[PDB]
């Protein structure tokens, strides 16, 4: 409740509408009503067009009502959409991920059931390599550009988490 | 008398203003010449390098 | 590229108060142009055509480029500004030498006067007319005060 | 907890050290001239 | 070592009371830009200029720019003294006086 | 970290103890100052009864001015020295804007330390060791001598002090100081018999000493009250910080115990 | 970085030159550069004699690059040399151990691999009894004297570790 969603919506308003390329919003483990709000606001503002092929945003939602597997892979699904737009289209892509922390958290929720010895604060031992495998695809190559805005939740306000 | 002799010393030192102006004119012309030579060199090499890179 | 080395305080003592900013700007541009002549060499490295003869498989484009470059007349800029500052230096030297001759006249007059003061008769052989000749401020204003004592009574 | 203000190295320990050093350098200059 | 033993002592003494103007001079002299590694001779010249008193006549704000100008001057018309410091490794009293007068003249002109 | 929080707790606890003791000491000194302020106020206000009955008005066109500011050598008071300095700076500005040549006097090291960086050309003398011991009439006499044995023949003066109203309230007041020429040239003084310039000189010197004494005795009480309230507020704030940091410390120690347990349990579960 | 090594070298200098009784130095899990420095200081100051073998210090070194077993037993090796000098000759011996904390530390580094549940702060359960069986041999008996100077590393300046 410090303003990550407000800031990312302000950035969508200030950059994505004035953007020339495409845009992908990956809702990861967030409020479903926030996804409904974003959908209908993008329809009102013409950024999503339900009648022809002039839409400029692709939405991928796995929200906080989803089991941990969907919450762990929906970010990858959004990455795949943005990566297609970056590579095969050569476009400049905007990728908004709210919230990316859920990704890690979802992995934690399954890490015990996969039979792994827990790491610090109960997280999976593969936290850093999972995060790296995911994040290294979120990048600008010399085949196309991806500008990425990721909201990152901080558990209990502890930045050393 | 001392004051007048000091005034004469300053008059003797006067010429540095025109030395400065001449220095600046010469140096500006030299900088312009060398920048022009670097521009022509860079454009020629850059086009040849685009060819070699494609 | 023969420059005149310049003292930078002597340059400051000879700048009137209506062009101090101009002197500072000339100084700043002198330092800027020194730095910029330092940060670029004298002659561009003429690249050998080797890496462009044996590594370009195109029909003579490298060769015609090198021909067109070997015979390019790049415009050397002309001074068009040093002659007039030389004329201004001549004019200023004229004015300064005139003023200096005036100052030498004043100095020879002052030296005459100091010899006069140094050759005063001692004050106990001195009349009052001699004092009124030596220090003329010690003369009674017998026009403003015509009657004795020829001065204000409080002055006494 | 004696000397814990200076021991915490906060904004109050730094000013304590500054005060001690100022005072005693003044006193050292006063004691050296009289020697 | 010659310049830096004294610089370390004075910076410690400044940290004790943070004299104070020399300490601020040395602090603002320790600041450095990025991707600009200086040669050891130029470092020695700068720390000399800062530790001998040639920087207390200037306000802490301008110190930085002086340094730049100083370096420029020293790397334009005084390559001999820098080469001397580089080869000998130490400063000699002769070269001490040389750099002394160089920095005095430059501060007079600055 | 638990050790950082414990360090900060110990530091702020020491600060709270010291400020509480200082508040008690300031209360003990303010009791005596407010006791001694009664006869000192009768004295210093009877010294001014003449200029209020004769209605001396000072000169409007005179040139030289002497501005005295009363403070102490001790801080931790609040807006005592700052009030004096603000009044002194305002008055120096308003006088120099009228062409008057102003010279400053600061009783107490704090006012001189505040004003010496911007107003130092306009400065005559300053005085030290004001605040440790209560002011005496010997202090006022010494200040009056060094104001008289200074060769600065002023035309008019003002003295800026902190008049004590209550334990919570003090007001920065200003009193005028007249010269021999102001009280001699006044037409309302023609009714005072057996007067010549010599008795007026002696009277003006003694009244300078009296007004300095009265200002010192008002400012000491104002300052002791201000320091008492300031140390009270410092103790209050220190207690607030102590409570918040005690909450944080208990939180952190619980977290540390839980983390160590989790480490031991995960080490045992891997066997 | 507080001065344990400098202080122990100063004590070596002063006492072990004011001494005539076969000092011993044990380097336990410390820097190799420091060991080379001490060796050459002793060769230079006549305490170690390369030719004309009349030296008066024995050196035992297991440094940081050694596995935990070597760093856990090197203190016992130096202790054993000193014990021979004390008992089998009656001599009065000096023993300089730098740094003895490493001994304990070495044990920890194998504890979990020896099948032992961790104790507090990650130490072996047997920290106290290991330290006791090693330290109770470093002692003056009626047979001879052992003056022991041990450097003890304090992790993070705790002293409650
Ligand atoms: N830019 C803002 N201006 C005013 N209030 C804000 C702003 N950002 C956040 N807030 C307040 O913080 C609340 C939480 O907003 P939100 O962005 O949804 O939290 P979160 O950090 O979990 O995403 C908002 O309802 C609003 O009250
Ligand atoms: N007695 C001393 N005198 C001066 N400096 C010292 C002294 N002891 C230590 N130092 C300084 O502290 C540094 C640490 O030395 P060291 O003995 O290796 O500490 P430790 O072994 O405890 O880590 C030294 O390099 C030195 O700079
Ligand atoms: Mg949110
Ligand atoms: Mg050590």
């Amino acid at each position: 409740g410090v303003g990550k969603t407000v800031l990312i919506m302000e950035l969508i308003n200030n950059v994505a509408k004035a953007h020339g390329g495409y845009s992908v919003f990956a809702g990861v483990g967030e409020r479903t009503r926030e996804g409904n709000d974003l959908y209908h606001e993008m329809i009102e503002s013409g950024v999503i067009n339900l009648k022809d092929a002039t839409s400029k945003v692709a939405l991928v939602y796995g929200q906080m009502n989803e089991p941990p597997g969907a919450r762990a892979r929906v970010a990858l699904t959004g990455l795949t959409v943005a990566e297609y737009f970056r590579d095969q289209e050569g476009q400049d892509v905007l990728l908004f991920i709210d919230n990316i922390f859920r990704f890690t958290q979802a992995g934690s929720e399954v890490s015990a059931l996969l039979g792994r010895i827990p790491s610090a604060v109960g997280y999976q031992p593969t936290l850093a390599t999972d995060m790296g495998t995911m994040q290294e695809r979120i990048t600008t190559t010399k085949k196309g550009s991806i500008t990425s805005v990721q909201a990152i939740y901080v558990p209990a306000d502890d930045l050393t988490d | 008398i001392d004051t007048e002799k000091s005034q004469q010393a300053l008059v003797q030192k006067r010429h540095y203003l025109f030395d400065v102006q001449r220095n600046n004119i010469a140096m500006a012309l030299e900088v312009t010449y060398r920048e022009r030579l670097y521009r022509v060199y860079k454009e020629v090499k850059n086009r040849l390098d685009y060819h070699i890179s494609v | 590229l023969a420059l005149k080395t310049i003292d930078w305080v002597a340059f400051a003592e000879i700048i009137p108060q209506n062009q101090k900013a101009i002197a500072s700007s000339l100084k700043s541009w002198n330092e800027t142009l020194t730095s910029r002549l330092a940060a670029l060499p004298e002659n561009p490295p003429a690249i050998d055509w080797a890496y462009y003869k044996a590594n370009v498989a195109k029909a003579g484009l490298v060769d015609d480029f090198e021909k067109k470059f070997n015979a390019l007349k790049v415009p050397v800029p002309e001074d068009k500004y040093t002659a007039q500052v030389d004329a201004e230096e001549k004019e200023d030297v004229k004015s300064c030498a005139e003023w200096v001759s005036l100052s030498k006249a004043r100095i020879v007059e002052y030296e005459k006067e100091m010899e006069k003061m140094k050759n005063l008769i001692p004050f106990d052989q001195m009349t009052i007319e001699d004092l009124n000749e030596a220090f003329p401020e010690t003369k009674l204003d017998k026009k403003k005060y015509p009657y004795w004592p020829h001065q204000p009574i409080e002055n006494l | 907890g004696a000397g814990s203000i200076r021991e915490a190295g906060g904004a109050f320990g730094k000013r304590e050290q500054a005060e001690e050093e100022r005072y005693f350098r003044a006193q050292s200059r006063e004691q050296l001239a009289a020697l | 070592k010659q310049v830096a033993g004294t610089m370390k002592l004075e910076l410690a003494q400044y940290r004790e009371v943070a004299l104070l103007s020399r300490g601020v001079r040395l602090t603002e002299l320790l600041k450095q830009g990025q991707y600009s590694p200086m040669a050891i001779e130029e470092q020695v010249a700068v720390i000399y200029a800062g530790v001998r008193g040639y920087l207390d006549k200037l306000e802490p704000s301008k110190i930085t720019k002086f340094e730049n100008a100083f370096l420029s001057h020293v790397v334009s018309q005084h390559q001999a003294l820098l080469g001397t410091i580089r080869a000998d490794g130490k400063i000699s009293e002769q070269s001490d006086a040389k750099l002394k007068e160089i920095v005095t003249n430059f501060l007079a002109g600055f | 970290t638990l050790k950082d929080i414990t360090r900060r707790l110990k530091s702020i606890k020491n600060i709270q103890k010291i400020t509480k003791s200082m508040k008690m000491v300031a209360a003990a000194k303010y009791a005596r100052a407010e006791r001694e302020l009664k006869p000192a106020r009768i004295y210093g206000l009877g010294s001014l009864a003449l200029y209020e009955k004769a209605d001396i008005k000072g000169p409007e066109d005179k040139k030289k001015h002497l501005l005295i500011g009363v403070s102490s050598d001790r801080g931790l008071c609040g807006a005592i020295h700052s009030s004096i300095a603000k009044q002194m700076k305002s008055e120096v500005a308003t006088l120099t804007a009228a062409g008057k040549e102003v010279m400053l006097v600061g009783i107490g090291d704090k006012i001189r330390g505040i004003l010496y960086r911007t107003h130092s050309d306009q400065f005559l003398v300053a005085f030290k060791e004001v605040g440790r011991k209560p002011p005496t009439f010997g202090d006022a006499s010494v200040i009056a001598l060094e104001l008289l044995n200074s060769g600065y023949e002023f035309d008019e003066g003002s003295i800026i002090f902190n008049k004590f109203r209550s334990v919570i309230s003090y007001k920065t007041e200003e009193k005028p100081i007249f010269s021999l020429n102001t009280v001699a040239s006044a037409d309302s003084m023609s009714i005072y018999d057996d007067i010549d310039a010599d008795v007026l000189q002696n009277y003006q010197e003694y009244n300078l000493a009296n007004i300095i004494y009265y200002s010192l005795k008002e400012s000491t009480t104002s300052e002791q009250s201000a320091r008492m309230t300031a140390m009270d507020n410092a103790s209050k704030n220190a207690s607030e910080m102590i409570d918040k940091l005690t909450l944080t410390f208990n939180r952190t120690r619980q977290a540390v115990i839980t983390k160590e347990l989790i480490e031991i349990i995960s080490g045992a579960a891997a066997l």
